[PDB]
């Protein structure tokens, strides 16, 4: 039951999610392995996903943590990088999206650093690159990443490396 | 998947090293995500 809307470029909702997406490109500490060597991103399409059983399966879980918290979701907006993110936005997510070598447990993980989720794209630690040219830094093959809503809650504060 | 730290619904990584990393966050239930905005894209290579 997904559907995608395109977004116009001349629509606000676009540019802010663009410049979310531009704004938090860092550098990182393996020189560009595992995501490429870039500044910035051409931004080739941004879409909606519409499915109306996994937005009332996320306002119902939404609602159980709110209430768990003093009536405080916690909800932030999120990067998330995958080989699945086809498979997310027509079934969800779940423990097959899950991190299972993540260094804070086997869960689903969310950056806000969109070149942090970049990173994740091909796979773990950029796996292989992309699948025609088996270049981690390809700047041919298009790629795609999730902005996703998420609900927090009452959130475990790690200090770490 | 894990649990969450008993009395919590998240973890947040919080950078302790790299000064200029934002957090990074990890959920344990995948209906505390939706995945609201496919975005494509290229990479770019700088001058
Ligand atoms: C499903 N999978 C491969 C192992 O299941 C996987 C998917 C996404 C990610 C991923 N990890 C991150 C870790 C820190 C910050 C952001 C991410 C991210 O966007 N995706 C890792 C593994
Ligand atoms: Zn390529």
């Amino acid at each position: 039951g997904t559907i995608l809307i395109d977004l116009s470029p001349d629509d606000k909702e676009f540019q802010s999610v663009e410049e979310e997406m531009q704004s938090t490109v860092r550098e990182h500490r393996d020189g560009g392995h595992a995501g490429g060597i870039f500044n910035r991103y051409n931004i080739l399409k941004i879409q909606k996903v519409c499915n109306k059983k996994l937005w009332e399966r996320y306002t119902h879980r939404r609602k159980e943590v709110s209430e768990e918290n003093h009536n405080h979701a916690n909800e932030r907006m999120l990067f998330h990088g995958s080989p699945f993110v086809n498979a997310i936005i027509h079934k969800g997510f779940d423990e097959r999206h899950a991190y299972i070598g993540g260094m804070f447990g086997a869960g689903i993980y969310f950056a806000e650093n969109s070149s942090k989720s970049n990173q994740y794209v091909y796979g773990i630690g950029g796996g292989t690159g992309c699948p025609v040219h088996k270049d981690r830094s390809c700047y041919i093959c298009h790629r795609q990443l999730l902005f996703c809503r998420v609900t927090l809650g009452k959130s475990f504060l790690q200090f770490s490396a | 998947m894990a649990h969450s730290p008993p009395g919590h619904h998240s973890v947040t990584g919080r950078p302790s090293v790299n000064g200029l990393a934002l957090a990074e966050y990890v959920i344990y239930r995948g209906e505390q995500a939706y995945p609201e905005y496919l975005i494509t894209y290229q990479i770019m290579r700088p001058e």
